[PDB]
């Protein structure tokens, strides 16, 4: 499993990329739920603060 | 030309489709979201059905 903690679109995507390219699971910690239209299962975004 | 506007200036940017899904998002974000365009068009691949 991957930890991650991005803070960029680019890093979600770079992460994203480095997920489907390696086969393994990556999970990424975000403070907001940053919207993303991939249908990769093997990427996952955490968001911390969730909607109110 | 056919437009009154005058604070409006028409730019037009032609990207080609990349054949990789993988190399499509790089190609997309590199060259689309940097010139700060209006709208993107969708057009269909060249597949019947993709």
């Amino acid at each position: 499993a991957l930890l991650a903690f991005p803070q960029s679109q680019g890093e979600m995507m770079e992460l994203d990329l480095v997920s489907l390219v390696l086969h393994i699971p990556v999970i990424s910690i975000v403070r907001h739920e940053f919207p993303r239209e991939s249908q990769n299962p093997l990427h996952l975004q955490l968001s911390l603060e969730n909607s109110l | 030309k056919r437009h009154g506007s005058w604070k409006i200036q028409l730019n037009a940017t032609s990207v080609t489709h990349k054949p990789n899904a993988i190399q499509m998002a790089l190609s997309v974000c590199e060259d689309l979201i940097s010139s700060q365009v209006y709208a993107i068009l969708v057009s269909h691949p060249p597949t019947p059905n993709d």
